Order: C-alpha cells, then structure tokens, then sequence
RNA sequence: UAGGUAGUAGGUUUAUUAAGAGUUAAACCUAGCCAACGAUCCAUAAUCGAUAAUGAAAGUUAGAACGAUCACGUUGACUCUGAAAUAUAGUCAAUAUCUAUAAGAUACAGCAGUGAGGAAUAUUGGACAAUGAUCGAAAGAUUGAUCCAGUUACUUAUUAGGAUG
RNA sequence: UAUUUUAAUAGUCCUGACUAAUAUUUGUGCCAGCAGUCGCGGUAACACAAAGAGGGCGAGCGUUAAUCAUAAUGGUUUAAAGGAUCCGUAGAAUGAAUUAUAUAUUAUAAUUUAGAGUUAAUAAAAUUAAUUAAAGAAUUAUAAUAGUAAAGAUGAAAUAAUAAUAAUAAUUAUAAGACUAAUAUAUGUGAAAAUAUUAAUUAAAUAUUAACUGACAUUGAGGGAUUAAAACUAGAGUAGCGAAACGGAUUCGAUACCCGUGUAGUUCUAGUAGUAAACUAUGAAUACAAUUAUUUAUAAUAUAUAUAUAAAUAAUAAAUGAAAAUGAAAGUAUUCCACCUGAAGAGUACGUUAGCAAUAAUGAAACUCAAAACAAUAGACG
RNA sequence: AAUAUGAAUUAAUGCGAAGUUGAAAUACAGUUACCGUAGGGGAACCUGCGGUGGGCUUAUAAAUAUCUUAAAUAUUCUUACA
C-alpha cells in the first residue's frame, strides 16, 4: 500500500519537525520491512511491535482477535539540535508507479536523472520493492534485482 | 493540476510569439503604391510633425508606413519597398518604407549610418 | 558566518531551499566545472571561497532576497558528511578520494 | 562602473605639464621614455636592466611591483639609477629591500600578476648525451632513465631523437658559428637541471583524470567496513589507479613491456604489377555494414565544422 | 475583484443592458 | 461538425484473380457497427532518417541540401501487351497553341532559355575523358544521365606582410 | 670571381541604461528628428545632425522575415482562476491486512476485520421537509358615544384630509390582508438556497454496546434533482409597504435624495425559467502534527463532582505565505473533479440549444497598448 | 448544400488631442458601495425587492476591604555553631 507508506512518511516528517521521541505506524509487512530498513540505516532508534497505547514490552502473539489494535513503535534519533531522518517522501506515487531496471537504478546512483527522479544525493537511500522485498539500491544493484523505486530518506 | 488532468491536454502556455508585420505575408518586403502622403501628430507627450505614407501592397492591402530620415520625395503612384517596423509615438503606423528603394531616393547629405537611410559612400579618393 | 564547502570547492550535495519568495535550485559542481550560477550566487560564493556550482532561481528574483537565501541555504540546507555518519551510525566514503588515494 | 581607463601606469612617473605647443606629446609616451631611457647613437638602452640578458643561469625578468618602476641601472655597476630634479641619474636615497630577496618561485616566474606559471629547466649537454648513450649504447629502458633523472618518458624520448639530429647536422659540420652562440647565449637564460636535487626533478606519478573519476560518488556503510583503492575502481568501474600508471609506463617506445603486433590478422592482397604500370593495387578486407562510404550522410561543407584534413604531401585537404 | 474592475463590469453591463432595449424594435422585426 | 453508417456490422453460397476479405457482381438471412479518451463532416499539409537548426536535456522547427517512401508528368475516364500500367502508351472527354485541314500535331513538373508572378534564385556553355544506362557477335553508335566549366559573397574554409620604427 | 624581377590602401554598426565604448566641441531648440524597452529634443541634448576620440563584427556589417532557447524543479481567500449545492454513471482514475502460486507491484485462490454498511437493545432531541388545524398584538376601512378647532409631515411649509357631520384624539362593534415579541445565539438543523407563534400526521437525522457483512470504498467528466430576490403564464386576494406615473418641496436647474395619491409587485394554488457579493470571495475525501480556555455528550471512581474520551468555538507554537493572515488548515502528504495563463475588445458578435417572454448555457476573432493587479509602508485629505 | 468576395445605410469598438452638460466613485465622497433583477432618465445615474461587507470587532469601569505578641526577639550574619 502506497497510500500507508506515504502517511506513514508525512507523519514521521511531522513528528521530528516537533521533535518527538517515540511515534507509532500501521501494522503491516510493507510498513515494518520499511521501518527496519531505516533501523538498519540507522534512521531510528529502536523499532518494536505493540498496541495502539503503547510498546509491548514483553512477547505478544497476533491473532485475528487483536490484529485491529496493533502498531508499531519507532523511534527517532536527534543529534547536534537537528534531527537525523529530515525529510521523507515517495518517488513511486500511487498514481504513478516506477518500475526502473537495473541499468537505470546504476543510472541513478552515478548521478543522472532517470524519469525526472532527483540522483542519489549524499547522506540518502532510496528503498526500492523488488518481490515483495525492501532493500537499499545499492544492494539491488549488487544483487542484480529489480524492482520499483519507493522512497527517498535524509 | 491531476496528472489527469496534464494527459488531457493541461500544461505551461507555449509562449504566443505574433507577427508584428501580418501583412507582409511572412515577407521581408513588398511592393506597393503610396495612395497618400500625410503628416500625422505623435501621441502624448512627444510632439512632432512625423511623415507617413499610405501605400498599397502588392497583396492587395493597405498599410501605413512611416518614411524616415529627412527630406523625402514620395508622392501619390510612388513605387515604395515597406518592411517591417513600427513607428512607436504614431498609433496605427506599422510598417516602414525602405529608403534607396524603388523611386524613394536616398537621405540628401547623409554621412552617418548611411545604410540604414540609402546612400552611396563618398569617395573623396 | 560559517559555510561547510566540500574539498573547499563546493557544496555537499544539492540544494533546494525557498526563501520567501525566491526559490534556490542548487547543484553540485564538478572539479573545474566553474561557477555556473546567477550573478548575486556568482558573487557570494567567489567572495565565500566556492569555486564550482550550478544552479538556477525560480519564482521571485529579486536580488537582496536571492543573497539572503544562498547565505542562509550554505548555512543550514547543507549537512556534512561527518555530521551525517556522526548522527547516522554509518560510515560515508568518498569514492572519489579513496580510488587516488595511495 | 564601467568606463574607458587609459593603461596608465600604477607606479608613479614625471608627468609632462607646461610643455611647447609644438612637441605634442603623451603621459604614456613619458613614461616610455622614463621607463626606457636615454637611446645611443647605435639605438640601444643601455641604461634599462632588460636591455641585455643574463649569462648566470638566472632568469631577469620584470619586476615591476617589486621595484616600483625603477628600471634603471647602470650597464656595468648593477646599481640602481633614477632621475633626479635636474633631469641627470644617481643613485637613489635609499635601497629598495624587496629586490634585495628575491624567493626562488619570483625568479622563475616570468609575469608578475601569474604565479602559476614557471619556465622549465634546460638540460645540460653532458646529460643529453648520457641519455642518448644509455637508451642506444647501453641498450636500456626509457623507463630506467626516466625514474633515475626524474624525466617523463616522452621527455627521454626527445631527447635522444633530438641528439640524433644533433648528430646528423654535426656530421655533415652544417651547424654554424651562429647557432652555437645563439645555443651559447640561450643555454645560460635558464638554469640548468640538477638530477641531484629533488625539488627540480619533475613528478613520474601523474595521470591523466578521467571522465567518471571527476563525477563524485558516496556510498554509506558499515563504518567497521574498510574501503580501498580497489572497491573505488570496482565501483567506477576503472582499472585502478596504480594499474594505469603501470600501464602507461609501458607504452613508450624504449619502455618495457611494449609490443603494438595487435594489426597483424587482415587479409591483404597486393595485386601483380607488370611493366609500363603506374601504380599498384592494395586490397584489404573488410567486412560487408563495416565500409564503405554511408548512404544520406551529413554534409558539412556549408558548416562552420567542416573538417579540414591533410594528406602526405601537407596540402589541405578537405576530409 | 477590488471596486475598480467591478465598476468597469457594472458600467459595461449598464450600457449593453441600454443597447439592448433600444434595439427592441429591431431585434422583433429580424426575428419576425 | 453531435450524432454517423445503409454494403452499413456480421453470417451462408456462387463468380473473377495465384489468393482471404460486402474489394467488385448476384441471391437469402440476422440488426448490427463507429461515437464526448471526439464519430461523421470541413479546412490544411506530400511523409520520414543514422538529414539541417536549436537546447543541459525531454523536446521544438524545417523537410532546401544527402538518402528513403508516396503521388503526378495540361485535366478526367476506359482498353491491349505483361507478373506488374487505369502507362509521360493508346482511346475517349476537356483546354490552349500551331500548320499540313487532317479520327492532324504539341502541352518545357528533362537541360539551356523566354514572358508573367515575386523581395528573391543561374548558361539558350564543353565532353562522353572517368561512373553508369541503351543497341550491337564485334568494330563501335547514342546518352542536357553524368563529369566539368560560367552567373551569384547564398553558405563554409584558407589567404589577403613580418622585424624595426 | 654571379646565376630574373618584385609590391601590398576594408567596410559596416554603435558610444544614456539594458550593452563594450569619458577627450572634448559645434548646429537646431517639443522643430528637424531618433527609438528593440525605458525613453531623448520646449537653451546642459552623453540619446537628433555632425567633428575629434573610442568600442564590436569583419569580406563582410546592418536591417527585415522567421526557427530554437531564455521559468511552470506553477497556481485558484485578498492579485487570472473552485463548479450555487448535492446525488450518481464511465473513468484506458485511486483505494484494507495475512498466506500460497505465478508470467511479479500485477493477477488468481483461501483466510482476516482497522474502511464502508445492515439489524436489535440502551440513552438524549424535538430540529429539517411536506400537509393539515389553531394563537397573538397591531395597521387600515366602516359605524356609534361623547367631545372640540384644528389634524398630518418636515430642518420649515404645501401637496392629500377639517367647524357642509364637526375633524384629530379617546372608548366600544364589524371585516380584511399581511406578519410573527421577548426567548435569540439562526444557537441549532439542512446538500445548498433556507430555517425560530403553537399543536398534529409522514419521512430523515446522534452516541454507546451486541451481532451481522466483508473492501461492498473516495472522487466523479457526461448526466440528474433542488436552487434567494426580481421576472413571466392562468386563477383567488390586495390591509400595510411600494418600481412607474402624477402632484408638493430644496436648488440656478433636480428627470433624486424629503412629503401626498399611490398601478404592477409584494399573498395563496399550478407552472416557466435555473440566475446572485448563490461568499468561509477557501470543492470532496483520507493519515498525521504542540498548547491553553469555555460549552456539549459518553463512562461509574465517588461520599454529595472530581477523573478520561469525542465535537464546536476562541487565542496560539511549529509550518506556510507577497504579506494581511490560516492555524484539524491557507501545515506535513495522498487521491479525484472544476478552473487560470497580460489589459481593453468581451462573457461582446455569429452559430446552436432551451424558454410564452425577460433571457440562460456554449462562445471567438480583428484593431490598440506596455501596460494591468494584490499586500503592506510613510504622508496628505475627510 | 457549403464557402468566399461586394452591398444602400447603420450598430458596436479602439485610437489622438479635444470643448460642451452635469458631479456618479474614492473620506460618513456629502442619499453607504456593490451583486442579481424590473422600471424610469440627455449622460453619468435614480428608484423598487432580496443578498454581501469588498463599513461600523471602528469593540475599553456602577464604586468602596480586615486583629497579635513593634522587637531585650525580624531586619546583621561571609563556612561554625550544627
Ligand atoms: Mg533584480
Ligand atoms: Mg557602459
Ligand atoms: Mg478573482
Ligand atoms: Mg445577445
Ligand atoms: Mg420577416
Ligand atoms: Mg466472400
Ligand atoms: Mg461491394
Ligand atoms: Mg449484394
Ligand atoms: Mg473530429
Ligand atoms: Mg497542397
Ligand atoms: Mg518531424
Ligand atoms: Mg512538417
Ligand atoms: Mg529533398
Ligand atoms: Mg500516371
Ligand atoms: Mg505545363
Ligand atoms: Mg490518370
Ligand atoms: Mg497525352
Ligand atoms: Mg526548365
Ligand atoms: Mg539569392
Ligand atoms: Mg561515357
Ligand atoms: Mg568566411
Ligand atoms: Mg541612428
Ligand atoms: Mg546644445
Ligand atoms: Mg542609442
Ligand atoms: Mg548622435
Ligand atoms: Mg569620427
Ligand atoms: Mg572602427
Ligand atoms: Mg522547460
Ligand atoms: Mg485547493
Ligand atoms: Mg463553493
Ligand atoms: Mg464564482
Ligand atoms: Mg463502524
Ligand atoms: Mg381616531
Ligand atoms: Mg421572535
Ligand atoms: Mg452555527
Ligand atoms: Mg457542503
Ligand atoms: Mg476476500
Ligand atoms: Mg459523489
Ligand atoms: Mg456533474
Ligand atoms: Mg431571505
Ligand atoms: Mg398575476
Ligand atoms: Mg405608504
Ligand atoms: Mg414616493
Ligand atoms: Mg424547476
Ligand atoms: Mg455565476
Ligand atoms: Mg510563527
Ligand atoms: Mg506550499
Ligand atoms: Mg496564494
Ligand atoms: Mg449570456
Ligand atoms: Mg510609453
Ligand atoms: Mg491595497
Ligand atoms: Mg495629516
Ligand atoms: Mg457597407
Ligand atoms: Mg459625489
Ligand atoms: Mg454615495
Ligand atoms: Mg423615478
Ligand atoms: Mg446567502
Ligand atoms: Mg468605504
Ligand atoms: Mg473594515
Ligand atoms: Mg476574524
């Protein structure tokens, strides 16, 4: 769902601008593969499963029965009075999937605009979703997969 | 706009480029026959006498034509050369008659910018 | 003030801030590339030391507002590659110095 | 603030006031004359220290900034000589201190206002010759001269096809009296290149940049993760950068490592000649969709780009 | 719009509203 | 230009062609088909490139010149040869000119050139020497294709004096 | 003891700024004229016409006619521009979760309930639409009783009504048309237009819980319905107000503002038309983002009103903005629809469609110009 | 049937100074302006019904105030009494 993903990116973008600590997103495989992507990356402190009230801090199993009141819980990371995940927005709008292949995603990270999408700039990654599988560019390049470009995160 | 809305035919204004000579039909000059010569005042604030020449192309249109220089022999069933350009304090003149052409002779004792009136270079050699 | 300048040649990346009404397009440079940029740009990086950049103004042109946004946009817009890693847990290289390097 | 500035000179000069109606004369042409001064019977100015040229291996070039316009000094004493209230010439009051030290850098340097060009070193003879001899007698690589006299490979390469000619036009005695003093006089206007000295020698470690170098890349990783030369060039998809210093040392003439028998498999036919013919023919193969002149190519004849070509012979020919 | 363009509209729709009515005749006489 | 279509959409058979096909001719059925992502109608235009111009680029313009494709050889229709022509053939129809007054001949969108139109675009030139094409067993014959030259600053390139003073 | 001769004549545009060109001088004086844009010339002309000097391009220079580039890495409260509102069809528009396959961001199958709905129980409301049935005070007209000479309006008078019954004012009796006082905030409800004297019939609407369903949703070209006041077509009614008209006033005039008589209209039934400053000058929907104060509803912890969640309003942080300012948006994002590309011409002409008509919808081009427009600042003026 | 070119006399509109007749708008513009619509007038405009503020948010008092050791004690104290 694009729709959720760009939400989710507005709402993290809303919430380092007011320099909150912990932020809850929809439960989804999308949205926590994306999640601990920036984890990775290290745009977040600490991601973790839990309720709509709060993180679980001990183990939950998720059922039909609680499926509805799950969210997971990010949180974001501040350095030197400015906040480390700035800006997050789509490339692939709901309205206009990109599909780039390999060659053009090479393309991007050298420097070049491919279907009016920025380059790679410093200090960013673009998640691309190559069979239902979220990775860095980068890593799809190496991997030699290919897939439709998501997002960019600085 | 939608990008809807773009593939059905929205998008940036292509800049209007209009000929500011249409009856010249897309021609550096034409013929033509001086119907009239008249002397017409310019628009606020300048003030002058200026001398312009109703002529008829060979198109079969009239236009107004602005002689330049100073001294000119046009008269009626003179055989004149309009090209473009606008005289800007008279408002209707859009044309202009090109001086050294046809039996509009040259600027009398011009000695600077002589092609842009019609004289030939004194020699003096 | 203060700007952070690449190789003390050029910016970090590009740029894409709005002042007021003046929105600042800038881009990177390569090494010799020149500066390519509006005149008040042209002026305020040869008197700040950045040597190589290209960009273009959009919307308001007004000059004063042009020079107030590039000073705050060098100022602010911009990141250093060590404050990213710092904040980031990352490590950036630079392809670049690392294929000359011995 | 743009306007028309006559190239008056920055330093200051006797400028001409009350003069004859009749001379008719310029500032510029004053300080021209200030500048060069007093001209002999034999039309030389003897007084301006440019006037003759050096014989110590040291360059004299203008240093206009350093001694504030006084370019007068007297032929055989070195010692400065500026005009005076009566018109005559005498020492000034006072030493200028700035021409007194003079960094190396300003010496070579011939134009004051770039400090960033600089006037080569001539070889001596004595090293030419050695050159010559170690690359034909001795039957070694340009690459060992090179790397112990600190010249490029092209630069060796020179200069052994230079004293070739030497030789040739010396064999045949064609070099006159007045090549050698013009060789004689030009030697001593440059210094000299010392082997010995490291600051003179001329770097071995350059590379020509490419295209795709000069593009910046960055790549986040793992901060434990080293990166070297070597995952550059995978990344840029380059030879590495040390390979190609290899690689180029190999491609002179007398270098090592150096064969160019990559155009040794075509099919070439000459045809027979027979007597009274005046001409022969040559037929190389070449592959169908790979020659021949192309159908509806552009013409550029009538474009500023027409390519201008020439042949053997040196005519211009338009290719 | 400010006052200014709206007078303009208002003047323009006053004269075209006059031009009409005077035309009454004509226009019943073209239309049989 | 808001409704259009009536061989129109489809099915079955027969007829010509080497061939399918309402492409054409004949018979019988079904009631369809295109259409506001623009039908039908009207006006305009020869089309394109690995061609020319421009821009950082996506693009935009021209279609002169090199090449590719289409249509025409004053206008319209028909016919024999052939695999192919509605042929620059012929017939017929139409227009203008000429002499031979005849089911007469020609139509400079082949070269050169003339009058007009226009702001504007050239010699009523030399040779088949080279590359091709046609006829001929061959010798050879023809070739305004083609190769050259002339007019034109329309375009591009080179040159159109250095040192001293 | 030599080995032919021998030179070199560039034009064209500009010098106020955009735009490189400072060495000054003369002629004309809003004339002659120059000009791509701003503009120069009425005695200071760096701009016209020239001399000196200078700056470009160069066998070319200039000018005209054309092509490309020069800003959408845009906008619609106040500057061009959200459709009057909603319902809804197509959409080659967008749109939930898990798992398995494939030809892989798409499809198929299964499963799930967070969107979207259906039905019951519990609690609060008497609002909106339609149709009936009633109430209130006045106003005008007529009549009577007494009762006088003046009454009515205006800044002041006259036009219209008085001692001819005899007014005006007061108190009674009758008829009629229209409207709805506090409550009151149009609060609130309604898709908008609208909506507050009362009762009744029909229809719709809120929150919580239980169950049910299973992505059945959002937007919505075209289309459909409703749409103030004025206007028109028939039929009833016409108290008061009141275009037009006629009189009286002020003014030099007064085709008006003030006063009198006052027709259409204004009122009910059935219709036509579908227009407004139809305005929040702000289309609908979804996810999210920091505070405060006041009301409304829900929940039992209570001991007898403290505590949490929703909505509205008002003031703000951040953000946005040309600023004024917005502040569940005019901020951060996503989706869909409508509209804008300088002013004047012009929502005009022509055509078409629809109406009984007034008219409504659609909707150009020619001529002219370097204008035109919004926010805010400082004065001057009232 | 479509298209184009004319057509007596005639309706808009633009342009240049330019006088005549009023004073309609900008301030409370001297009758608040404007939107829709109907009627009237030499011309702006005037009037009638509803709507908007792109005018009144320009918003700013009916009023009354109190008792514990008044100091031999708080008011001082500069790292030590605690
Ligand atoms: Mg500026
Ligand atoms: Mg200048
Ligand atoms: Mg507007
Ligand atoms: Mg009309
Ligand atoms: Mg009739
Ligand atoms: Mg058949
Ligand atoms: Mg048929
Ligand atoms: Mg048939
Ligand atoms: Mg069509
Ligand atoms: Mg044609
Ligand atoms: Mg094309
Ligand atoms: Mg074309
Ligand atoms: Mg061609
Ligand atoms: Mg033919
Ligand atoms: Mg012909
Ligand atoms: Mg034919
Ligand atoms: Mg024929
Ligand atoms: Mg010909
Ligand atoms: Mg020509
Ligand atoms: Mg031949
Ligand atoms: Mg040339
Ligand atoms: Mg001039
Ligand atoms: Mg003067
Ligand atoms: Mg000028
Ligand atoms: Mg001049
Ligand atoms: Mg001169
Ligand atoms: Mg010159
Ligand atoms: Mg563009
Ligand atoms: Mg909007
Ligand atoms: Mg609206
Ligand atoms: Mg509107
Ligand atoms: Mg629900
Ligand atoms: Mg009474
Ligand atoms: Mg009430
Ligand atoms: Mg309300
Ligand atoms: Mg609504
Ligand atoms: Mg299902
Ligand atoms: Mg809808
Ligand atoms: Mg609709
Ligand atoms: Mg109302
Ligand atoms: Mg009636
Ligand atoms: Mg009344
Ligand atoms: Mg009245
Ligand atoms: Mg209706
Ligand atoms: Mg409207
Ligand atoms: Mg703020
Ligand atoms: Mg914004
Ligand atoms: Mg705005
Ligand atoms: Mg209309
Ligand atoms: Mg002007
Ligand atoms: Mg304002
Ligand atoms: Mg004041
Ligand atoms: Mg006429
Ligand atoms: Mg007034
Ligand atoms: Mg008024
Ligand atoms: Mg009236
Ligand atoms: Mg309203
Ligand atoms: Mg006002
Ligand atoms: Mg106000
Ligand atoms: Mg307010």
């Amino acid at each position: 769902s694009l729709v959720k993903l760009a939400n989710t990116c507005a709402h993290l973008q809303n919430c380092s601008k007011v320099r909150v600590a912990l932020t809850s997103i929809p439960y989804t495989k999308l949205q926590l593969q994306f999640a601990y992507n920036l984890y990775q990356q290290g745009f977040l402190s600490s991601l973790q499963k839990g309720s709509t009230m709060g993180p679980d801090k001990d183990f939950v199993e998720v059922t039909p029965d609680n499926i509805s009141t799950r969210r997971l819980w990010v949180g974001l990371k501040y350095r030197d009075n400015k906040p480390v995940l700035s800006s997050c927005k789509l490339i692939s709008k709901p309205n206009s999937r990109i599909h780039l292949p390999m060659e053009d995603m090479k393309k991007l990270c050298s420097g070049v605009t491919i279907r009016n999408i920025k380059p790679l700039q410093p200090g960013e990654l673009i998640l691309v979703r190559a069979h239902n599988n979220i990775m860095d560019i980068n890593e799809a390049i190496s991997k030699k997969l290919d897939g439709e470009v998501l997002c960019r995160v600085k | 706009a939608t990008l809807n809305q773009i593939k059905r035919g929205s998008g940036p204004p292509r800049r209007k480029k209009i000929s500011t000579a249409p009856q010249l039909d897309q021609c550096p000059q034409r013929k033509g026959v001086v119907l009239r010569v008249m002397v017409l005042k310019p628009k606020k604030p300048n003030s002058a006498q200026r001398k312009a020449c109703r002529v008829r192309l060979t198109n079969g249109n009239v236009v107004s034509a602005y002689i330049p220089g100073e001294g000119h022999d046009a008269q009626e069933h003179s055989i004149v050369y309009v090209r473009g350009g606008r005289c800007q304090d008279l408002p209707g003149v859009k044309y202009h008659v090109i001086r050294g052409a046809g039996d509009l002779s040259g600027v009398v004792n011009r000695i600077s910018s002589r092609s842009k009136y019609g004289a030939k270079k004194p020699s003096k050699s | 003030k203060e700007i952070p300048r690449y190789e003390n040649r050029t910016i970090y990346g590009d740029i894409d801030f709005r002042y007021h009404g003046v929105k600042l397009h800038l881009r990177s440079a390569k090494p010799g590339f020149g500066l390519r940029v509006n005149h008040v740009i042209f002026e305020i990086c040869e008197c700040a030391g950045i040597k190589d950049l290209s960009g273009k103004v959009y919307k308001s042109r007004n000059d004063m507002n042009i020079a107030k946004g590039t000073i705050e946009a060098f100022t602010k817009a911009q990141k250093t590659l060590d404050e990213v890693a710092l904040g980031r847990g990352k490590k950036l290289v630079d392809v670049r110095k690392v294929y000359y390097s011995s | 603030f743009s306007r028309r500035r006559i190239a008056y000179p920055f330093y200051p000069f006797k400028k001409l006031g009350r003069q004859h109606p009749k001379k008719h004369d310029t500032n510029l042409k004053t300080a021209m004359r200030q500048f060069l001064g007093p001209k002999n019977y034999k039309g030389e100015y003897v007084m301006n220290k440019y006037f003759t040229v050096p014989t110590n291996h040291v360059p004299n070039y203008i240093k206009p900034d350093l001694e504030r316009g006084q370019s007068l000094e007297h032929p055989v004493t070195k010692k400065p000589l500026q005009l005076r209230y009566d018109g005559t010439l005498g020492p000034p009051p006072v030493e200028n201190k700035r021409l007194q030290n003079i960094f190396k850098d300003r010496l070579l340097q011939p134009f004051p206002s770039n400090p960033h060009c600089k006037t080569n070193y001539v070889l001596s003879p004595q090293l030419k010759q050695s050159i010559f001899e170690e690359i034909t007698v001795e039957g070694l690589s340009a690459q060992q001269v090179s790397q112990k006299y600190g010249l490029k490979i092209p630069r060796v390469e020179a200069i052994v096809k230079l004293v070739s000619v030497e030789n040739s036009w010396n064999r045949r005695n064609r070099v006159s009296s007045d090549l050698k003093t013009m060789d004689e006089t030009l030697y001593r206007m440059f210094p000299v290149f010392d082997s010995d000295a490291s600051f003179k020698r001329e770097n071995l470690s350059e590379i020509p940049v490419p295209q795709k170098t000069l593009a910046s890349r960055f790549l986040t990783i793992a901060e434990s993760e080293p990166f070297g030369p070597v995952d550059a060039a995978h990344v840029l998809e380059l030879e590495p950068a040390v390979e190609t210093l290899r690689n180029l040392s190999t491609v002179g003439e007398h270098s090592s490592g150096h064969q160019q028998s990559t155009n040794k498999n075509t099919k070439v036919i000459y045809g027979e000649l027979v007597e009274g013919e005046r001409s022969q023919y040559k037929f190389t193969n070449a592959k169908v969709g790979k020659v021949g002149y192309r159908y509806g190519s552009g013409n550029r004849d009538n474009k500023k780009d027409r390519r201008i070509g020439f042949n053997k012979l040196g005519q211009m020919v338009y290719i | 719009d400010s006052v200014m363009r709206k007078r303009k509209k208002k003047m323009k729709k006053h004269k075209l509203r006059k031009r009409r009515k005077r035309e009454k005749a004509e226009r019943r006489k073209l239309s049989q």
